[PDB]
RNA sequence: CCGACUUACCAACCCGAUGCAAACUGCGAAUACCGGAGAAUGUUAUCACGGGAGACACACGGCGGGUGCUAACGUCCGUC
RNA sequence: UCCUCCUAAAGAGUAACGGAGGAGCACGAAGGUUGGCUAAUCCUGGUCGGACAUCAGGAGGUUAGUGCAAUGGCAUAAGCCAGCUUGACUGCGAGCGUGACGGCGCGAGCAGGUGCGAAAGCAGGUCAUAGUGAUCCGGUGGUUCUGAAUGGAAGGGCCAUC
């Protein structure tokens, strides 16, 4: 499951998720799944969607995961009050903005690529759309 | 110096005809000769560094510069500023005199001497060679040596490449293998 | 720390003195310096003494 | 259930803010001795009629107007005073 | 001794392409702030000194944020 | 209690049992000045010598160094080396910065007397920012002050310091 092998700091501010994505274009495969909504992808969600599409293509072709979950999310345990310092790190997320290409694929028919991405999108919280590599 | 005149009157002119250099200034020249003893055991007994320094003095005829550790290395238990070796750099007349002694009397005394390796060049016409034991130099009295110790010779030249550097040395009958 | 206070007393007949800190262990020999003495208005030798 | 004790933070320290930065801006008239910049290191350099203190404070050595300028090969920022 | 083949694997540096950063910057606004000149408007709206205070439990709403679960009619800051 | 960074919204300031690290010193040289010098790392060739010691050359160009955290600085170097020294001086100080205040900080220039330099000049500690504690009380030295009738003295003041 995706995590940075090491990080300079352990905990991070919440921040905000304004703006539109860089990486709007298919760059390695011929087909891809593009984010249309906005939100967080957790490492678990990314992995679940990955497993879904590879099963659909029976491991044929190649798959690129374009997003990486590098942001640590903390939570406090149950029955604890406010204060007493920042909670412990629980899981890692990637911040998604509209337009980001999440996955790419090639080496399979388009009519199979659509089916594979349909199965994967069902695992992701954000809405997504199928896109193809343009000339230029 | 004797070999210096041999350079001026023969080596330079034959090299000119060999490589077809356009200017006499283009012909390679010997710039310096440097002797190094990496004593090392000066980490134990400083008299060893002194005794090694006396040997370079006798061989070279000038007081050696003792060389300090560039940086600490735990792999050898050396701290920075510890004496590790000593060097002598020879230039001008005393360079040619040593160079003459080395060829004419010193290297003949090497055990099982078959000639020096012709490939011991750094890639830019500087030749470097080790000697295993000090006794090749008659200035060291065999009856009085404390310990075996070798040294490195390095010859620095204005040559641009090993082919030019090798030609320069061979012109002195520098005994390549 | 081992850095300990001392005073330097004017070698002139004046009472004037400076105070300073000295590492007693590593430098056991007495500190001695020329310094201005404003009572005689001259540079004069000063010598270490007990605070 | 039982109310459960929290832990403790290991952080919790900071130093007093030092009020660094530019104290007189371009075109501003100053008297001799006036401090122009409080710095850490020479983020600005002393130009004409400007001094540099032991803590790299730049100060006016003449009356005039403050001029900021970029000079030299390193494109370093110099402060100077122009006589009025 | 030196060492050859091969890989069900991993593979730094360098090179080409693609992303992320409160504690990264070879870039870099809008605003805000400091100084100067000018017109109009404003019951001197400014500053100094002196007499009398009260207050030092704040609340919500917008915008920028830390904490929390981008939970709270939660909590702690900035500005209106 | 003190220092450095973020939070902190491109002037200053800005809270939380918010996120991260340090100090409670060292140095008569690690200070002053004059003269000189320039790093890490890696690749080649060399006695013992090895992944790593000293030596020569090349690439590289500050990725090193800074007495100790972090930030900002530093080639004119503030980094490294050597000679001579005690300015780690005494009395002051135009004018500013920062604090509610007590306070803290920067500083050209005057007077005296010094050190380095041929000289111009530089020096009132250390690349800067932490290394600290009011008043009372008491001790030590000095002094052109005071001295309970008078001459002293005690005690007090003033100056240096504990
Ligand atoms: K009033
Ligand atoms: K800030
Ligand atoms: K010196
Ligand atoms: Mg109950
Ligand atoms: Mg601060
Ligand atoms: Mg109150
Ligand atoms: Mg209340
Ligand atoms: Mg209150
Ligand atoms: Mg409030
Ligand atoms: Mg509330
Ligand atoms: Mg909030
Ligand atoms: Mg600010
Ligand atoms: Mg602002
Ligand atoms: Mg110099
Ligand atoms: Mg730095
Ligand atoms: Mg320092
Ligand atoms: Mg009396």
């Amino acid at each position: 499951m995706l995590q940075p092998k090491r990080t300079k700091f352990r905990k991070m501010h919440k921040g905000r998720n304004r703006g539109l994505a860089q990486g709007t274009d298919v760059s390695f495969g011929s087909f891809g799944l593009k984010a249309v909504g906005r939100g967080r992808l957790t490492a678990r969600q990314i992995e679940a969607a990955r497993r879904a599409m590879t099963r659909a293509v029976k491991r044929q072709g190649k798959i690129w995961i374009r997003v990486f979950p590098d942001k640590p999310i903390t939570e406090k345990p149950l029955a604890v009050r406010m204060g007493k310092g920042k909670g412990n790190v629980e899981y890692w997320v990637a911040l998604i903005q509209p337009g980001k290409v999440l996955y790419e694929m090639d080496g399979v028919p388009e009519e199979l690529a659509r089916e594979a991405f349909k199965l994967a999108a069902a695992k992701l919280p954000i809405k997504t759309t199928f896109v193809t590599k343009t000339v230029m | 110096a004797k070999l210096h005149d041999y350079y001026k009157d023969e080596v330079v002119k034959k090299l000119m005809t060999e490589f077809n250099y356009n200017s006499v200034m283009q012909v390679p020249r010997v710039e310096k000769i440097t002797l190094n003893m990496g004593v090392g055991e000066a980490i134990a007994d400083k008299k060893l560094l002194d005794n090694a320094a006396a040997d370079l003095a006798a061989i070279s005829g000038q007081k050696p510069l003792i060389t300090k550790a560039r940086k600490s290395v735990a792999g050898f238990k050396i701290r920075q500023g510890y004496p590790i070796g000593c060097k002598v750099t020879l230039r001008g007349e005393r360079m040619w005199e040593f160079f003459e002694r080395l060829i004419t009397i010193a290297v003949p005394r090497i055990r099982d001497f078959r000639g020096l390796s012709a490939k011991s060049f750094d890639g830019r016409g500087n030749y470097s060679m080790g000697v295993r034991e000090q006794i090749i130099f008659p200035e060291i009295d065999y009856d009085k040596v404390d310990r075996v110790r070798g040294l490195d010779i390095t010859i620095t030249t204005t040559a641009k490449s090993d082919e030019e550097g090798r030609a320069l040395l061979a012109a002195f009958d520098f005994p390549f293998r | 720390g081992i850095r300990e206070k001392i005073k330097l007393v004017s070698s002139a007949g004046t009472g004037h003195f400076y105070t300073t800190t000295k590492n007693k262990r590593t430098k056991p020999e007495k500190l001695e310096l020329k310094k201005f003495d404003p009572v005689v208005r001259q540079h004069v030798i000063y010598k270490e003494a007990k605070i | 259930a039982h109310k459960k004790a929290g832990g403790s933070t290991r952080n919790g320290r900071d130093s007093e803010a030092k009020r660094l930065g530019v104290k007189r801006f371009g075109g501003e008239s100053v008297l001799a001795g006036s401090i122009i910049v409080r710095q850490r290191g020479t983020k600005f350099h002393a130009g004409a009629n400007v001094g540099c203190g032991r803590d790299h404070t730049l100060f006016a050595k003449a009356d005039g107007k403050v001029k900021f300028e970029v000079k030299g090969p390193k494109n370093r920022k110099f402060i100077s005073i122009e006589a009025e």
